[PDB]
Formats: structure tokens, C-alpha cells, sequence
């Protein structure tokens, strides 16, 4: 057929009866870095079994009312086992990610998701002279959500999550421009990008900077008719790929 | 140079010690010399030129106000107010101007 | 001693000229450059990218998501309009902020045609046809639906693909058009009338919505560069 | 040459090839052309692309910042960190890409004017400005009639009034492999401070001053930078900023409706 | 050199950098087929999506 | 080389072939050389018609409008739309053509003038003025000390007394093959509104202003335009207009006879 | 640092000139041109033209 | 490049457009053919016009 | 009479700026040189001198 | 090109080839590379040690000395002895070397300024100034009003205000083969007088003043003048000046620490 | 005449002097062999110093 | 800018309504904001400055004008006179300027 897939890591599996095709980051394939390119003066670390595999963050739930979710992506698997454990012991480390979302529902339900990874994506503050502090910017493989209503002024550090502005300013409409996929309850089920190293350095630490951002947005809103499930989840399974790091040092 | 809060809103009680914290980092472009002052708005309260304190500026608070740190070249700019009392509410400036760079913190005491 | 002579046009700074320059530091290395993903070369693989229209103002549906729903519900009468508004991707009020506004906001002069996808993202079990057409201008709007299936329209089946992609053709007598809002080229009116009503079993919702998109095709192109109307400033920050 | 594609003729055909249905949940925008769903008949073509790339968008001259400095005070002279974040109609235009790479062309307009003078029989000679450019982490002037200014070797510029605005080209200066307009991330590994700074864009500072001394009556002066991005290359582009700008540092805004509105969704 | 314009058209190089040359202007290159259909398998037209 | 036709020899026949009776019915005008009703000697003619050309007749330039603004006031700055209507001594010379087709050379003449400044020891150093050129659609400024200018991306050119008159050159900037001098037929499809007016030949506006600042005494300065049409081609001429012109916008006038007047058919 | 001597007949605006100039939109893409009938090229294609005289004046 | 005038004269082309070259003033050409003798059927000088 | 056009960047003293210049005295005919022992030719000859560092400070 | 080497790859070895312990006795200073210590990966190394030669060093223009004369006085005039010891920006540049040998580029930025004078009415032309060099040894003059100033055949150059700043080149002057920033020993054979005084470096003096006459009132002037070491070969390298400089003629100093202190070893 | 620069770049001489030229910019050469090892017999890195 | 019929003669009886079209069309070189002015001459009567409407300027006609049209931003300036006396004859100028263009219409009210 055409509509199933079946994608595996290291020593873990994801299948799908139902879904879309997979898009692949700007055209590029994840890979380790290329010495025309390498800047370290040293000789990196590849574990490429331990850290290659699908994590499973929390789940979230969609009410009628929601607003939106994102995650911050270096920053999620920062408690997951073995990269956990690498992201702390090294300095510098390269990345490319492959994010899979999933939220199935019957042939009653109705809804759309909109399943975007913006790179570099920084938020703007409540307070026009603060800025976000780290706690209510990201959480450890932790949901943060927008809003429908627009924060107040009187709040010191906390993050504007207006959606129609996806909280950069930008007019929530345009995001498409970017690596994206569509969750769509009537003929879709699970949504899956496969994202590349993008950054303008070779490598970088990965406690400073947060270079991608994962975020769902529901344009055409959950609706059901009673009796139904009324409770319907989502769930992110985020999996590294071609990983490698630099510089040990203590652990921090 | 930059503040890490431009403004925020601080509560302590009658009779506590009031921290009133400036911190700021130093961009490469900043290389002249170091000037440290801090306002009050119910007039200079206490200053830092020259690595030198001037601080007997404002009769109502005497002794009453002191830098805190021992590294006043590194990003700390606070003072440690003491025994606080009722006429101690108005907006502090801790305006800090390093050449070419200047940076400001309006911190509203409330008691 | 060479004899010259200078001409009209000197030690005048013409903002939009390419002249060499003496340089400030000589013999700076600069850093090797890297193969960074998602290179552009040209503003026109930008309008190539479909973006959502908030085609549903109505005036309070604006500062929300609301924007981009188009109500469609189960109608009892036959041949009623869905939406409608004039084309004019540079002026119109619905067509400004897309991804294709703010590319075309720089420009002065466009060309080529114009793809609208819509997306039906109702429920699993409903089904329902629209016409969607596109009037060019002469006339006013299309009134009835005996009238707008006349000019250029698809008749649009929901399935189970979840799409359908009307191609605005380039029928104009120049060959460019203002972005400004003008009346000497006008470029048609778009509209969408229920060809069939949109029935649905029990215990579903009634109440389904679309999503439209808007993109250029391959011989889309700009010209005459100018600076946006959108962003002002007072004072520097 | 960069000519745009014509279109081919068509015939009214029925068949079970349907380019007009498709599925947009792939995230693959359409790629139908006038010619799948009408006839249409064989048009040439000659359209250009050419005043649409990158180097006919961003290669044109934009002011940056202006100061003034009066000739009769101590320390007139005018100092200036080098961002691009300041003035908002060429911010945007830098915004709708990530990691830029370009050298630049910078351009000075200075002008003068005369002050209220007080004495009588004012006249004086032609002016002499110098523009000096101290890269991150140099000695810095403290006043006019200091010795940092004659005994250095920074790169500067000396005009004299009546002649054409001045011009340097600076080459690619930068520490990683372009320029970021946007990096979300602390700058401080236990992630305190400021948010949205980077040392990967600082260029340094630029000092300005008089060159001749107080005749008579004072004189302020201004001056005007103008940028102008050259071989410039951009990557991973983006969304167009829509909220007003509210600061030079970070991306602050208060939330606005996405378009104006309309009476009526059929009107 | 010698090149075309917009007939033929003379440039010269004077000084001895690189930062110091004209615009190019000329760079007339595109690619969409990475931001249009940035997808594994590739899709045809005709045939339907699904 | 364009020379004209030398003259060929005759001698006095008497045939039927008659070249003088002809019908000028036909609309066929006559086509007869002096050759062919008298003795004629072969006279070798090298005049050219080189100097009647159309580009020796059109790339002369001509003054097309002028305006005045004063320093010392609010909002003291010069705007104008582009168009040739204005000035008479060229808007003939474009009326014998109908559709014409040439890319452009502005010129602009820019001069000062000291006003009745009232202060004591008056004195100014030079001045210098910017020529904003706003593509029909863009953001226009309002006042004089608006942000609107520097932050442009427009074309504009910077320019000080004392030098060269600037001057830009503009290519074929319109909708259609060619600019209509003459257009018959409204602009809205309900037949309403002004007559002969045409989105063809719009060209944006002119937007000009001081850059010094008041110093002690006003200066009204004065700006004149020049074009200078090159590559020029003509199509479908025209005669010439005689009635007086009276609007810029249509063609009105008040009838006046054909010529002066003799006193006597025979004298 | 080429020797150049600026000769009489500089800084000025002759009216009637042929010069370079510098372009105020670069790599603007003018319309393909139309073959429109009727196409003077010199103009001596109008003195060929017929014309009625108004030989009858008088004045009124 | 070098061309004859009014001996040699030569010509050299400095910027990268088209609309920035100088004037022709060098198209010599002219064709009446279409302004005096517009009729369908060719015309003859000597033999009458009927 | 060749036609000339002056750029913006006329008529100023860049700091760092190579160009050929009139000489003040012509014909000087200068000292030969003379292989004089130690010449640098870049200075990343002398980063690869070691220097004892001072690295007991202490204040006193 | 001159390009860093790059890094080749290691593996981790157990040999009697110990790399990483020698005898810094010897005065030869290590030669180990990091791929001899650590496991290293084959990195391509594209750095280049272009932009610190020693004439990307050295060649760039810097302030010497400046003195003003003002007009309306007997004797306004400034002289000045050729040395490149009184200014400290440049002169620590050129103490890092002992035998320096390269050709020079003057350039004097002549500025004016307007004195408070008294009649009415005051309105001067454009100024001249005159900038006359003086071999050693040559006559100099003694007033402004003198005749060694015209009918003399030293090297001078004329220039007047609003042009660009005038710029001459001087060839290697010197008796022997380098110029000695350092010449340890006496300079009378009974080693008597002053130190380190030397007679291979001697240039001249430089005399300037005004050409025009005194028609109101005065001005006072000032010539800064800008060196640039061109060709330039260096010898015999030379730990950096530490102590502040306080004369022109010796190295003479007062005793300072090494560096700046810290509160402890480790900190 | 013609060289490379950091494409080509074309420089001509004008005055009959050598002091007159332009700044080199281009003598990349380097040999700290007389400052880092100025010793009598070779000293191999592997190998101890004694 | 432009107006359709810059001048022409109306008549209309006392006691009736009367209307004094205003309509124009914006070339594209219009981008400016829009102003709205009317005139007699027999002094403002109504303004239109900021899309807000300040119509209180004279006191012979008070109530007795107010614009047609809910679009006033699309070509409509027209006025609805009502009531119509023997004091209201005179020449009405119907002066609109958006920058950069200025256009006029010259109603000559007779009754």
C-alpha cells in the first residue's frame, strides 16, 4: 500500500497503519560532520546506539478549549537516559532530530493540528522592558501552552502567549514557511519530520541554546457529538540521530 | 552593558533588611572606565568613580545603604538597605554607565 | 597629465548605486563559509510556500484563531454563498498579511497566476460539493450561483483526498498589475457557492469548517522594488 | 537569463488522472499549473526574475543612525555601537532570514549648522570631521583633546565639508560562519542574564568629532550612516515580523489583531 | 571581464581585495524543489496523493 | 549615411504618359519628381536627414516643473507627481506621436537663495539637499523631520552646492508596450468619473527636502527637473496641436480659427 | 594614483549633452516591445503626408 | 565598439544595464512606403491613376 | 577631454589606505642592504618564543 | 598563500617515544603538536597568517606631532625636527624591532580656525599654506617676511584649504643600512655628553607657514602630520616597552611591577 | 602586472621611482626555524633531549 | 485625486432636500491620509480630518448637513442638505487632500 510506515532506531520501533508521507527537513539527510567542516581540536564521541532511539515525552490533553503547546527540543531529552548523560558530561555536540507527533481519534471526531519545528524561535515577554526568565520558558520534557487571552502588563518575567501571534511576534498564519505537517482527524493520524543540524557553528553547547522549537496549534478545534470519548491525548516521540560530542569535562 | 531586570516590584516589612540587587554582564565593546550610581524617587544616594565609594549624599539614609559585594568590577552593583521604615517608598535607579555602554534598573520599593 | 573632463552626475551619493570601494581592513581572512541547510536564492521560492488566508474577519474573529475558519454548516436551502472577496493580492484586506502579501508589499508590478488550496477539515463521515469560481472583473460580484458558474470554476468533491486546488488564470490586458488599490486593473472577484448541501449521520457535528491557502505557480514574478507601508518608527530604540 | 516557464496547449481530455484533488496533510504545497484544470493555448513567455533575488533585494543604501555634536562644548563628540537593530525599515528586511553573510559598504553624511552666536562678525573657515572606528576591545576616547585620537592605529576617515560623503568597505567580520538576526538561548551556562545577546554580530564602536577648534561661535554638526549589504547569501528564511517593534535588544511587542477587518466574510 | 548586460559591457578590477568589487547582480539561480516539495518519496502530479 | 535622392536628367518628350494628372481620391498622395514636367540636369545631391531624426529630434532636454521650499519652517519640503503634461514647450513635441517608448534622464538643477534673516553676523556653511523618488504605492512622508526618510529603500541621491547638477537615468517603467499620449475611454466599467486619465504612464512621485538644520536664517531653495527621452521610438503620429492648452489633465480648449488672416485672396 | 588634469569645460550641464549615467533601478526587466502598426522613423515621413492649405482667408 | 562619425571615434560601455548607455543618434533609416502609399493595389507613376 | 564621473569616497584620507604617491626626492639612489643575522618575516615568529609567566602574583 | 598547518589523526600508543617530556635547558623551545599528546581527528585547517605580516603590521597611517602659528603675528610659523619618538602610539610599534628599513608617506591634515578678532565686516579667501623640508644641514629661515623661503630649491608643497590632504613620498634616507630605534654607546670617542644619541636617523626639520597676508583679523592654523611605513623590513625582534615612557631622547623610566596582582595562586 | 587577490586584479606603475609604489601586502613567508630551534645539532622530537 | 464635475449649476426648490455629490477616484500614487473640507461663499461647514467627523463650525447650519455615505474613505463626500431656506445661496467647495494629490468641486447652489 501507501499509507503505513514503519521507522526504527537503535533498539526501538514505530509503526503506523494510518498516516501522511514524511518530511525531511530543507531537502537534507541527518549526518555525522564532515572534516572540511570540523573546527574541534580534538577527536569527538559516538555512541550511536545509546542515544539513537525514540524517547517519549508526557502527554498532553486537547480539550475543546485549547490554545497550543510547544517544547523547547535540546532542552526536553535533557532527563532521557544516556543523552541525558552525554548532554552533561561534554561541552560542544551536534544534533538532528526526528520528531514524530501522534493523536489518533475515531471517524466521529473532528479537528486539525498543526505540527511545526520553528528553528531559532525566541519568545518575547510580557513586560515590554524584561524577559522570560528559563522556568516559563521550557520545561524538562514538560508541555508549556499558549493562550486565547492576552497576559496582562503587571507580570514581571513571564512569556506573551497570545496564539495569534505565536508569541514571536509573528502573525501565526505564516508559519508555514517552515518544515511543517498537518494532523488532521479525518485522514491523517501521526505526523513526522525529520530535522537536520541547523545552526551557523559547527557545534555549540547544548545548556545555552535551545536551536529548534517544537509547536502545535490547533486551528480547526476539537468538536464531538455526546457520548463520544470525550478525553482525546497527544503524545511526542522525539528520537536524535548521527549524535556526536566534544570536550569532557566534570559533570555540571 | 545590560541589566538582567529593568524593573520589578520588590516587598519587605517595617524593620528587615531590603535587597535591592543590580546585576549586569560586558559586552566586548565596553572598555572605558567603570561609574556606578543609584537615584531615588519619593537625588544621588550613593556613587562608584574611580573605584572610589562616595556615598554620604543623602541625610535620611546615613550608614543605612552599602554595596555589598568585594567585586564591584565584576556585575554587582546592589546595596543592602537596613531597618526599613516608612518613608523608604519611591523608585530606585541604578544607573551604571561604562563608556560606551549605559544600562538602568527601576526597581519600585513598596512597604 | 592626462586631459579629463566632468561630466553632470559628480560627488553625488546615489543611494542605489555599485561603485568599488577603498577597504577599511586590508587582507582580512574571513571565516570558510559552511553548507548550512535551507539556502534561498531568490524571494520568489517564498511565494511558493502555501500559507492559511484569514478569510473570516467579521471584526471580532480577527484578534483570535478564528480568523481562518470558514463557517460551513448543513444548510436547509439550496445554492447559498460560502464566502467571496476581490483579488487584488496586495491591497485587499484579507490577502495583505499572507506569505505572499508581505513579498508582494515590496514589489510594485506582479504577474503570473495564483493557486488557492482549500482543505476540508470537517469530520470523517460528512460529505458535500462546492463551486468554487473566480469572476474576472467587468461586471460586478456574481449574485447567484446561476451566475458565478459562468466564468472559471472547479466543482469541488470531498473524499477521501481532502483538497482541491483552484488556479486563478492570468487573464489581464497588461502585462503586469499595480499592487496599490486601483480600478483600471482590477483582477475578478472569488467565490464559493454549496453545489450540493452538507449531510451528515447522527450524533455527529453539523458544524464543519475549511481552511484556504494561497501560493503563486511558476511564472509568477515582481519588479519595480519600493518599501512597505506596514512598519513605522518615531523615534530610534 | 532566469526566465519564468511558459505554458503549453491543452485539449478537454477525461481520464482518471486528476491533477486537481490532492492531499495538503503532506506538508507538499500543490504544483499544478493553468494548464491541468483549462484549456489554454501556447504563450511565450519572456518574463524575468531578475529584480526579485537576493542581491536586487537587500543591496541598496538604508540610514542607520544619526547624532549630533556641537563644535563649542567639552566632550562634543559622538559615539555609536554597531547594530543594525535600531532603525525598523531596514531591521525588517533582516529579519526574513536567519544566518545572513554579506560585507558591507558604509557611507557617512555629515552635515553642519550654525549655532546662535553671540559676538560679532561670525565667519569661519571650512570644517574637517573624523570618523574613527575602534574595533571590540580597544582604547576609547574620553574627551575631544585627548591623544587616543592622532597616535592610533584604528582605521578612520577624514572629510572636509563641500566635497562627496565619504566610504569604506568593511569585509565578512564575524566569529562563526554568518551572521544570526535571532539566537534564543542565555549567554551564561547557568542560564541568568540577558536572554537574546550574542557576540557572534558585535563590530565595534565608532567615535566622531571636530577637527578644527572654537572660532568664534559653535557649530552642530550630524552625521548619517548609511549600510549597504554586498555578496550577501541568506539561509533558512522566515516569517515577516508583524507586531510593532519595541525595543532594540530584544523581540518585545504587545499583541495585535492579524489583518484589519471587513464588514462581512461574503463582502 | 568583458560580459553582457541587460550589447556588452567593460569592468576592471583596481583593488587588491576581495570585499571591494562591485555587486554581483547577476546571480540568477533558483531552486524551489527544497521549500515547495520537501518530501521522501517523490509525488507526482497526475496520479492522487494518497 | 541617409542621403537623399540626386535628380536625373530629362528630355522633352511627347507620349501618354502623363505624370502630373493623377486622383488624389485614392488617398494616394502623389509621388512625382521634378524630373518629370521639365528639363531637369543631373545634379548630384549629398544633403542628409540625419539632423530630422526622431532621436536627434526627441534626447534634448527641457525644463518640465519647479517648486520652492523654505528652510526655516514646519513640513518646508517639495512634492511632485511625474508627469509632462505641465510644461507646453515639451508636452507638443510628444503630441505629435501616439504611443511612444523611451527610458529616461533626469537632471536636476538645484539653487539656494537667502532669505530676510533679522539675527546679526549671518553665516552658513553649504548646504546640502535630498531627492526622495517614491514608486507609486509607497509609504509617503508627512513632515520634514520624519523617519520615513532615512529608512528607505527607495532611490534617492544626495547632493551639495557648489558641484555637478546630479542626474539619475530611468528605464522603461510601465504597465503596457508603450506610454499613451492620448487615451479615449473612462476607467470604470460603469462609464462614470474623469475622462482621459490612465494608470499606463504613472511614475511615482518626488519627494525633496533640506538636511541642515536651522541655524540662523531661512533659505528658500529652488529645484528644476530636466528629462531627456533616449531610445526612443514613435508609433501612429499625429498632427499637431493648435488651440491653447488649458488643463493638464484633459485636452479642453477654445476654438480659434485655422490662421492669421490675409488681406486679399490674391495679394 | 593616476595623473589627471581637468580640462576647461568641466561641472557643467549642457543641455543638449550625451553621457553614461548611473541607473536608478538596476536590473529592471522592461515589457517585451509589440510590433504596433504604423512606425515613423525620420520625421520626413510626415512633410510626404498631403495636407489642404488654407489659401481663402479674408478674414472671416 | 570603435565606429566611424560625422576618421573614428570610440566607445566603451562602463555600467551593467541597458538604459544607461548613451544616446544612438546612428539609426538612419526611413521607409514612406506606409505614410504615402497606403492603397492596396500597387500604383504606377506615368500610367493614369484610372 | 575624456569624460570623467567622480564616486562618493573622493577627496578623503582613509587611515589604511595604499596608494602610489609623488616622491619628494627623485633619484635617490638608497644604501644596499646588507644580510644582517635575525630577520622576522611575520609576527607568529615570536608567539613561538616561550616567556616565563608570572603566575604568583599575591599583590606583594 | 601562508596557510596553518593542518591536524592528522592519532591513535592511542604505548611505545618508549616520549614526546611530551624534553630539556628546556637547552634554549630550544617545544615542538609538540596536540596529535602527539590526545587522540585528535583529521581536521582541515583553512586559517591563514595573512593579516599579521609585518606590513599588515606596520603600514598604517599614525599621528606624529601637530603645532599650530597663528597668522597675524611676526614669526607665526612652526618648525619641527623629523623623529618618531614623541608620540607613544606609534612609537611602541616600533621599538619591537632594533633595525628597521622602509620608506615613508607623509600626509599633513591642515586645519584652521577663526581668531576672536575686532573690527567689523571680517571676510577672509581661502587660505595657502606652505610646508618647506629642510635637509640636515641646509639654511633655515628666520621670520615669515624671509627670502629662504621662495628662492630655494628644497622639497616643499603648496596647498590650500576645501582639496584633498596633501601627500608625499620619502625614499630610505639613512647613511647605513637600517635605521636603529636603540644604539647603546656615547657619540665622542672620550665617551663624554649625552647616551644614546646617533646621527643614522637624522631627517631634517620641517618649516610651514601661511602665504597669505594679514587682511583683518587673525587665524591660527594647525598641520597634523601622518606617517606609513612602507617596504618594510624588520631585524633582531625586542621584548615589548612595559615601563611608561618619559622622554624623548633616553628610555629613562621608573620601576613597576610585572603585571596586575590577584587576591591568591589559585584563584 | 596582473595578479590574484584575496579572480584577478590589475595594477600599473606611473612614476619612474620604487619608493613610489603601492604597499606590498603579498610577501607571505615565514621560517621561525632561527628563533624556535637555534641549535647546533637537530634535536627529534620523539627521542629525549639527553 | 480626482473630481468628477469640478463645477455645475444645481436648482432645487425651498423646503426640499438638496444634494451636493462629492465623488472622486485615487490614482496610485495616493497613499497619503485622507482629508474632507467644505466651503461657502457667500468658512468651514464640516470636516473630515483622522476618519473622524467635526461638523460643528457653523451656526446657520447646524443639523442641517451630515455625509451620505458609511464609506466615506471610498470616493463618497457628498452632503445631505435638508430644509432648504433662502439664506443658503452661495458657492460650496468641496476640498479634499490626500498626499499627495488635491482636487476640488465647485457647487454653485442657486434657489
Amino acid at each position: 500500500s501507501d499509507r503505513v510506515r514503519s521507522i526504527t532506531l537503535g533498539n526501538s520501533t514505530i509503526t503506523t497503519q494510518e498516516c501522511a508521507n514524511v518530511v525531511v527537513g530543507y531537502g537534507v539527510w541527518p549526518e555525522y560532520l564532515k572534516d572540511n567542516e570540523a573546527t574541534a581540536e580534538d577527536q569527538p564521541t559516538q555512541p550511536d546506539v545509546a542515544t539513537c532511539r525514540f524517547y517519549t515525552l508526557e502527554s498532553v490533553q486537547w480539550m475543546k478549549n485549547s490554545a497550543g503547546w510547544w517544547w523547547k527540543l535540546p532542552d526536553a531529552l535533557s532527563q532521557m537516559g544516556l543523552f541525558g548523560q552525554n548532554m552533561q558530561y561534554h561541552y560542544l555536540g551536534r544534533t538532528g532530530y526526528t520528531i514524530h507527533v501522534q493523536c489518533n481519534a475515531s471517524k466521529f471526531h473532528q479537528g486539525c493540528l498543526l505540527v511545526v519545528c520553528v528553528p531559532e524561535a525566541e519568545m518575547g515577554c510580557s513586560n515590554l522592558n524584561n524577559t522570560p526568565e528559563f522556568s516559563e520558558l521550557s520545561g524538562g520534557d514538560s508541555a508549556r501552552m499558549f493562550t486565547d487571552t492576552q497576559v496582562g502588563e503587571s507580570n514581571a518575567k513571564k512569556v506573551q502567549t497570545a496564539v495569534w501571534n505565536a508569541g514571536m511576534g509573528v502573525g501565526v498564519g505564516n508559519l508555514t514557511i517552515f518544515p511543517h505537517q498537518w494532523i488532521n482527524l479525518r485522514t491523517n493520524n501521526s505526523a513526522t519530520l525529520v530535522m537536520p543540524y541547523i545552526n551557523s557553528v559547527p557545534m555549540d553547547n547544548m545548556f545555552r541554546h535551545n536551536n529548534l522549537t517544537l509547536m502545535i496549534i490547533p486551528f480547526v478545534p476539537l468538536n464531538y457529538s455526546e457520548g463520544s470519548s470525550p478525553y482525546v491525548p497527544i503524545t511526542v516521540t522525539i528520537a536524535p540521530m548521527c549524535a556526536e560530542y566534544n570536550g569532557l569535562r566534570l559533570a555540571s | 552593558l545590560s541589566i538582567t531586570t529593568p524593573e520589578e516590584m520588590i516587598e519587605k516589612a517595617k524593620g528587615e533588611t531590603a535587597y535591592l540587587p543590580c546585576k549586569f554582564t560586558l559586552s566586548p565593546e565596553d572598555q572605558g572606565p567603570l561609574d556606578i550610581e543609584w537615584l531615588i524617587s519619593p537625588q544621588v544616594i550613593i556613587l562608584y568613580s574611580g573605584d572610589k565609594i562616595y556615598d554620604d549624599y543623602y541625610p535620611d539614609l546615613k550608614g543605612r545603604v552599602h554595596f555589598t559585594s568585594n567585586d564591584l568590577k565584576s556585575g554587582d552593583a546592589s546595596i543592602n538597605v537596613t531597618n526599613l521604615q516608612l518613608s523608604d517608598i519611591g523608585t530606585y535607579q541604578c544607573k551604571v554607565k561604562k563608556a560606551p555602554g549605559v544600562a538602568n534598573k527601576k526597581i519600585h520599593l513598596v512597604v | 597629465g592626462l586631459p579629463v573632463m566632468t561630466t553632470p552626475g559628480s560627488t553625488q551619493f546615489l543611494t542605489s548605486d555599485d561603485f568599488q570601494s577603498p577597504s577599511a581592513m586590508p587582507q582580512f581572512d574571513v571565516t570558510p563559509e559552511m553548507q548550512i541547510p535551507g539556502r534561498v536564492n531568490n524571494l520568489m521560492e517564498i511565494a511558493e510556500v502555501d500559507s492559511v488566508v484569514p478569510v473570516n474577519n467579521t471584526e471580532d474573529n480577527v484578534s483570535s484563531l478564528k480568523a481562518y475558519q470558514i463557517p460551513v454548516q448543513s444548510n436547509s436551502d439550496n445554492g447559498k454563498q460560502v464566502f467571496g472577496f476581490p483579488l487584488q493580492p496586495g491591497a485587499n484586506n484579507v490577502l495583505n498579511r499572507t506569505l505572499l502579501g508581505e513579498i508582494l508589499n515590496y514589489y510594485t508590478h506582479w504577474s503570473g497566476s495564483i493557486k488557492l488550496t482549500f482543505m476540508f477539515c470537517g469530520s470523517a463521515m460528512a460529505t458535500g460539493k462546492f463551486l468554487l469560481a473566480y469572476s474576472p472583473p467587468g461586471a460586478g460580484v456574481p449574485k447567484n450561483r446561476k451566475d458565478a458558474m459562468l466564468g472559471t470554476h472547479v466543482i469541488w468533491d470531498v473524499g477521501l483526498q481532502s483538497s482541491c486546488v483552484l488556479c486563478v488564470p492570468w487573464i489581464s490586458q497588461t502585462h503586469y498589475r499595480y499592487v496599490v488599490e486601483d480600478e483600471y486593473t482590477a483582477a475578478g472577484y472569488v467565490t464559493c457557492w454549496y453545489q450540493t448541501n452538507i449531510v451528515v449521520p447522527a450524533d455527529v457535528q453539523s458544524s464543519c469548517d475549511i481552511l484556504c491557502f494561497v501560493s503563486a505557480c511558476n511564472d509568477f514574478s515582481v519588479r519595480m522594488l519600493k518599501d512597505t507601508p506596514f512598519i513605522r518608527q518615531d523615534t530610534f530604540y | 537569463v532566469a526566465r519564468v516557464a511558459d505554458t503549453i496547449s491543452s485539449r478537454p481530455t477525461n481520464s482518471e488522472s486528476i491533477p486537481a484533488l490532492t492531499a495538503a496533510e503532506t506538508g507538499h504545497t500543490s504544483q499544478v499549473v493553468p494548464s491541468d484544470t483549462m484549456q489554454t493555448r501556447h504563450v511565450k513567455n519572456y518574463h524575468s526574475r531578475s529584480e526579485s533575488s537576493i542581491e536586487n533585494f537587500l543591496c541598496r543604501s538604508a540610514c542607520v543612525y544619526y547624532a549630533t555634536y556641537t563644535n563649542n562644548s567639552k566632550k562634543g563628540f559622538a559615539e555609536w555601537v554597531i547594530n543594525t537593530r535600531q532603525v525598523a525599515q531596514l531591521r525588517r528586511k533582516l529579519e526574513l532570514f536567519t544566518y545572513l553573510r554579506f560585507d558591507l559598504e558604509l557611507t557617512f553624511v555629515i552635515t553642519s549648522a550654525q549655532q546662535p552666536s553671540t559676538a560679532s562678525s561670525v565667519d569661519a573657515p571650512v570644517q574637517t570631521h573624523q570618523i574613527m572606528y575602534v574595533p571590540p576591545g580597544g582604547p576609547v576616547p574620553t574627551k575631544v583633546k585627548d591623544y587616543a585620537w592622532q597616535t592610533s592605529t584604528n582605521p578612520s576617515v577624514f572629510w572636509t565639508e563641500g566635497n562627496a560623503p565619504p566610504r569604506m568597505s568593511i569585509p565578512f567580520i564575524s566569529i562563526g560562519n554568518a551572521y544570526s538576526c535571532f539566537y534564543d538561548g542565555w549567554t551564561q551556562f547557568s542560564r541568568n542574564g540577558v536572554y537574546g545577546i550574542n557576540t557572534l554580530n558585535n563590530m565595534g564602536t565608532l567615535y566622531m568629532r571636530h577637527v578644527n577648534e572654537a572660532g568664534q561661535g559653535p557649530i552642530k554638526s550630524t552625521v548619517r550612516i548609511y549600510f549597504k549589504p554586498k555578496h550577501v547569501k541568506a539561509w533558512v528564511p522566515r516569517p515577516p515580523r508583524l507586531c510593532q517593534y519595541e525595543k532594540q535588544k530584544n523581540v518585545n511587542f504587545s499583541p495585535i489583531g492579524v489583518t484589519t477587518s471587513r464588514t462581512d466574510i461574503i463582502t | 571581464q568583458v560580459s553582457t548586460q541587460k550589447i556588452h559591457y567593460t569592468n576592471i578590477n583596481y583593488y587588491k581585495d576581495a570585499a571591494s568589487n562591485s555587486a554581483n547582480r547577476q546571480d540568477f539561480t533558483q531552486d524551489p524543489g527544497k521549500f515547495t516539495e520537501p518530501v521522501k518519496d517523490i509525488m507526482v502530479k497526475t496520479m492522487p496523493a494518497l
